[PDB]
């Protein structure tokens, strides 16, 4: 499988176009990009190639951009780099860049949207595990929980399945999970079970059934008999599935 | 002396809290100000019963001993800017900035548990003044969001924290004629079952019984809730009459549950109170007791089994004409007694007159009587808003509201079902 | 002191928003320089909920004006009530969404949203307890449904917990795009709106038609019925004082927060309270081109205004209920809350309003969906919406959506036992 460039390959005008305050050149000008490029790479070039740029470039659409359609097509670029430059291409120099942007636009709720922003987190995730049995990756578990008690209860539902993902995935270990577990975790999972939606207490029921299923059920006694009796009863229940 | 605190919560229980204290105040001669009217050295009631519902500070000065809640500052704020400004430290009344909007869940679950710590810490402060404080009578509403969900949250920490002491619930049971939610019938059901198990006696207060009564006896077209609290005042009265001057029955908040309740669950008295006369005898007013339009509760007293009774009477009573109206309801057979209950009827008397407030419509009467009897015909109450609530829930109507703050749906279940077994508790101890 | 933070999307919303102002401060007895002239305590005990004390004494309206265009805005601005008005609390751009939504919701108004935010969000911090949000728009126009049903869910994200109440004007048969527009918003409100007054053109138009009518003359029939609408929220009080009371009596169901409203007397000597009870839920006093006949009511929420007496309207609330227990559902104990009011509005003795939330309502989505199917088996006028970002899908989605709205208002019309 040979290994390719696209850095040499942007449109002569990108970051004039980019940068532009009309919304249809820096929709244009991603999704060109995309088409002439992007989508028709297989493998990339880490050796002498710098993203940073790029990236950066990305990360802040992502971010701060309110033309959802432009957010969609930079994450979808960002998962592709991700993908295809693999490790130990993809520096967590480069995770640093679209990792918190991506995080804090999961409030999106339009399908199209936020499913490239969830690809680029599971890649991203992928590539880098959030609960590494190394704790390289602790900031990126800090900015996942830090994000699981943010205001807005679609960034709370998106981040704690994300965690969600991280446990069921894990599969080298639980050492770093069980430092952030009491003082962290637990703390934090207590307060999506008895949010005030439904929605998000399931999700929450599924976290805790999850850290019993890991943790034995024995180590939480102590404070699932504090919870309601039926939320207690929801999670019994959850851990069977 | 053995101190009772008197908490109330949301605008049902602060404003007959209002008109409780009012009347208090007044029995026990003491203005607005907390200071005796012009020409007493003493208040009325003790030195015996006095101190064990006001607190003498030593400047001439009486509290009550009361904790008013709300979750909005409506109801307090009046309290706060009425001429009874003063008669309350402003520590005692507490108000949040957003109510439980006729919803259980958020006086439970959501905004009702933010200001529980406070509520808590004041009534420690009030229960650490108290030489040997009694328990608490706790006031309230079923069917609004506050009352019901901060209540019972209440009443469970209550139990808590106080374990030995003793409570005394006034719930105000929801009437269609005053109505201020469609949702009532479910904060009534789910309230019933938080507090099934976290008060001693229950004293149920069926609005369209007091509204009846007003409409009835004082001929007031539409009365208002001041029409309803001052009727309710007068009952409350009666009943703590006992307890606040010299009595021969129910001078303790435990001889309550001694005298009325056979069973932890069979805590649920039905009140009658007579006479109930507007501005404009004993064996009459005793005898009117066991009539259709007499009780707290709407129901027909001549239905159901009698399993224990306290009468008491106020104001000018010789033993005589009672002890033959007792005789008499016994001897020519309202009876309707359950064969298991021992001796019948327990008789009490406080020669303390009844009193009337002037800004109201009520007559002051020479003498009257109060009975407090644990009959199986209150359970036409809950049957009444079971089916209400059968017929919203059959539906799951409105439900999303309550599932949305914080609250599990499998508690309308539960507390539907606690329900039916108190209904069968209650047809199953009167055989 | 739960505050309300008002919201006015678009040329018609900005209209109805400034009708609605001009006409709820006399009923508090202000100027149009803010200052306060009423005879009564009433009026200014619940004063803050809308408007908001400058220390000069003077009572601005905790209002929003936001618009794509300059147009409007501007004529609201050199009008009687832009004098009130806090200058820095007029948002526009420079662009338009040439009435289609795609414009208003992905476009040139998401690129504005920022900039409104920041207002509302500095008119909250001055909330001592806001209680929530409450829309005047358009579903018919680009920037009133777009932006608005925009400005909705990122207001839902920011304030979570706050109350969301809309005045939607649904768009008649008489500007080829308002089908598309409507129903794409419908979609919007039915997942992010707590409350929705359902205000159908044709209705006011017909009604308006007191003996053909401008917008002005639709736009004083809108304010009278808001301001008898707020009456609860704007006078104290027992009855729905809160958005939220309001929401728990009249939502059954999550998504059925759509309500039919009615007002009366119209009219072009003085009623009695049957008069104005039976006139009021007449047919032909019904804002919305639909008959509550032809359906149930889940639940009502009656406000009456002026000098009457409490007993003789209840009596008669009471008596309409026995009578035309046929046209409420059973399984609904006391779906009928009526208050009343000693404040009337002017020049009036007495008036009364009526939120509903009758099933008979499918008749207005019904109508939508017709006329948005018939455009849209064509595929006509995809392409001014589908350059801008949008996808067939989210047509269908809309569409779908609102049959399954229609459904369930059909499905609760017939529920038995
Ligand atoms: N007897 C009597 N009943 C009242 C009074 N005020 C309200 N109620 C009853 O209480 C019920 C509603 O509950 P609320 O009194 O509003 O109590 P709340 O907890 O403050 O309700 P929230 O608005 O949710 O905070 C209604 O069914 C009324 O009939 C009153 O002053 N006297
Ligand atoms: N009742 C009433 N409806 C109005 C009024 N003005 C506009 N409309 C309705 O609004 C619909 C179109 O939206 P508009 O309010 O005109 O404008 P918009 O929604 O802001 O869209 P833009 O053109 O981008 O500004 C039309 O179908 C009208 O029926 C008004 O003053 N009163
Ligand atoms: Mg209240
Ligand atoms: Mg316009």
């Amino acid at each position: 499988l040979p290994e390719e460039t696209i850095l040499d390959k942007l449109p002569k005008d990108f970051q004039e176009r980019i940068t532009s305050s009309k919304w249809k050149d820096r929709v244009e000008a991603l999704e060109e990009f995309w088409d002439s490029v992007l989508s028709q790479t297989k493998k990339l070039k880490s050796t002498s190639q710098n993203y940073s740029n790029l990236l950066g470039i990305y990360g802040h659409i992502i971010q701060k951009d309110a033309n959802i359609q432009a957010v969609a097509l930079a994450a979808q670029s960002v998962e592709l780099i991700c993908d295809k430059l693999k490790t130990p291409g993809f520096s967590k120099d480069y995770v640093s860049l679209v990792f918190t942007p991506l995080l804090d636009r999961t409030k999106e709720k339009k399908p199209s949207v936020i499913e490239a922003i969830r690809k680029a987190l599971l890649t991203i995730c992928k590539y880098y595990d959030p609960l590494a049995s190394s704790g390289r990756n602790e900031d990126m578990l800090k900015d996942i929980l830090e994000h699981m008690k943010h205001k807005t209860p679609q960034i709370r539902m998106e981040c704690t399945q994300l965690f969600n993902a991280s446990m069921k995935e894990e599969k080298d270990g639980y050492s770093t999970l069980q430092r952030y577990l009491k003082d962290e975790v637990v703390p934090i999972v207590i307060q999506i079970v008895n949010d005030t939606q439904p929605a998000i207490r399931t999700i929450g029921f599924e976290s805790f059934a999850i850290l019993i299923k890991i943790f034995g059920m024995n180590t939480f006694v102590k404070t699932l008999e504090h919870l309601d009796n039926l939320k207690r009863k929801k999670i019994e229940e959850t851990v069977k599935t | 002396m053995r101190e009772v605190i008197s908490i109330n919560v949301g605008q049902a229980g602060c404003q007959i809290g209002n008109a409780c204290w009012e009347l208090y105040s007044l029995e026990h001669g003491i203005k607005p100000d907390g200071h005796l009217e012009d020409g007493l050295s003493k208040p009325k009631g003790g030195e015996e019963g006095f101190s064990t519902f006001f607190h003498e500070t030593g400047y001439g000065k009486f509290v009550p001993r009361a904790i008013y809640v709300d979750l909005e500052p409506n109801v307090i704020d009046e309290v706060r800017n009425g001429p009874y400004k003063d008669l309350f430290h402003p520590e005692q009344l507490i108000s949040g900035k957003e109510d439980a909007a006729n919803n259980y869940a958020r006086g439970h679950y959501t905004v009702g548990r933010e200001i529980l710590g406070d509520v808590l810490d004041r009534i420690r402060k009030l229960a650490d003044q108290c030489d040997g404080l009694q328990g608490f009578l706790f006031t309230h509403s079923l069917g609004g969001g506050t009352g019901s969900g901060l209540g019972s949250l209440l009443l469970e920490e209550l139990s808590a924290e106080y374990g030995k002491k003793s409570k005394l619930e006034f719930a105000v049971y929801p009437a269609p004629q005053v109505s201020t939610s469609v949702v009532e019938p479910y904060n009534t059901v789910l309230t019933t079952h938080t507090t099934l198990e976290h008060a001693d006696c229950t004293f149920m207060v069926d609005n369209e019984a007091i509204y009846d009564m007003c409409k009835r006896n004082l001929d007031i077209p539409r009365p208002s809730f001041a029409n309803l609290n001052n009727l309710i005042a007068q009952v409350v009265s009666s009943v703590t009459a006992s307890l606040r001057f010299d009595g021969s029955l129910n001078v303790d908040l435990n001889e309550f549950q001694t005298n009325l309740v056979p069973y932890p669950r069979i805590h649920f008295p039905l009140v009658s109170y007579s006479p109930v006369l507007s501005k404009s005898s004993v064996s009459e007013i005793t005898n009117a007791c066991f009539e259709p339009g007499n009780q707290m509760v709407k129901c027909d007293p001549r239905d159901g089994k009698y399993m224990a009774t306290c009468l008491l009477y106020r104001g000018d009573v010789v033993t005589r004409d009672v002890q033959r109206a007792v005789e008499q309801v016994k001897n020519k057979k309202t009876v309707q007694l359950v064969d298991w209950c021992p001796t019948g009827f327990k008789i009490g008397i406080c020669y303390e007159p009844p009193t009337a407030t002037p800004n109201s419509q009520l007559a002051t009467v020479d003498r009257a009587v109060c009975m407090l009897s644990n009959t199986t015909s209150i359970a036409e109450a809950w049957k009444r808003i079971d089916r209400k609530f059968d017929l919203m829930y059959a539906k799951r109507a409105f439900v999303h509201w309550y599932v949305g703050e914080g609250m599990e749906e499998g508690e309308f279940t539960e507390a539907r079902e606690d329900l039916a077994a108190l209904e069968r508790d209650y047809i199953e101890v009167g055989a | 002191m739960r505050e309300i933070i008002h919201i006015s999307t678009g040329q018609c919303g900005n209209q109805i928003g400034a009708a609605f102002w001009e006409t709820i401060c006399g009923e508090h007895g202000l100027d149009f320089n803010g200052t306060y002239h009423g005879h009564d305590d009433i009026q200014k005990e619940r004063l803050n909920v809308y408007f908001n004390e400058a220390s000069s004494g003077k009572w601005v309206p905790r209002s929003i004006n936001v618009d794509l265009e300059p147009g409007t805005i501007d004529a609201v601005r050199n009008s009687a009530i832009g004098n009130l008005f806090r200058p820095d609390n007029y948002i526009f751009g420079q662009s338009s969404a040439g009435n289609v939504w795609a414009k208003g919701h992905y476009t040139e108004g998401a690129e504005l949203v920022d900039s409104v935010m920041d207002v509302i969000r500095r008119e909250a911090e001055g909330c001592d307890s806001l209680q929530g949000f409450q829309i005047t728009h358009s579903l018919g126009g680009g920037t009133g449904s777009g932006m608005g049903t925009l400005l909705i869910s990122k207001i839902r994200e920011e304030f979570p917990d706050r109350m969301m109440a809309t005045f939607s004007v649904l768009p008649s048969p008489k500007t080829r795009v308002e089908p598309y527009n409507a129903t794409l918003s419908v979609h919007q409100l039915v997942e992010h709106s707590d409350e929705t007054f359902c205000i159908d053109n044709e209705a006011l138009y017909d009604i308006c038609q007191l003996k053909q009518p401008s917008y002005g003359d639709l736009n004083n029939l809108v304010s009278s019925v808001m301001s008898g609408v707020t009456t609860s929220l704007r006078y104290p009080g027992q009855l729905n004082s809160d958005l939220r009371k309001l929401a728990v009596n009249l939502v059954p169901f999550p998504r059925l927060h759509f309500f039919m409203v009615g007002y009366a007397p119209l009219t072009a000597r003085s009623l009695t309270v049957p008069e104005l009870t039976q006139q009021m839920f007449d047919a032909k006093n019904m804002m919305a081109a639909a008959d509550p006949r032809n359906g149930r009511y889940l639940t009502v929420a009656a406000f009456f205004r002026g000098k009457v007496s409490v007993k003789e309207v209840e009596d008669e609330m009471h008596k309409v209920q026995s009578k035309n227990s046929d046209y409420f559902v059973e399984w609904i104990p006391n779906n009928v809350q009526t208050a009343v009011c000693s404040v009337a509005p002017q020049g009036l003795d007495m008036a009364a309003t009526f939120i509903a939330n009758s099933t008979s309502i499918q008749e207005l989505f019904k109508r939508v969906g017709d006329q948005f199917s018939a455009m849209f088996k064509r595929k006509a006028f995809l392409h001014w919406y589908t350059s801008e970002g949008m996808d067939e899908l989210e047509f269908s989605e809309a569409e779908s959506n609102m049959n399954d709205l229609v459904s369930e208002y059909q499905q609760y019309q017939e529920a038995t036992v």
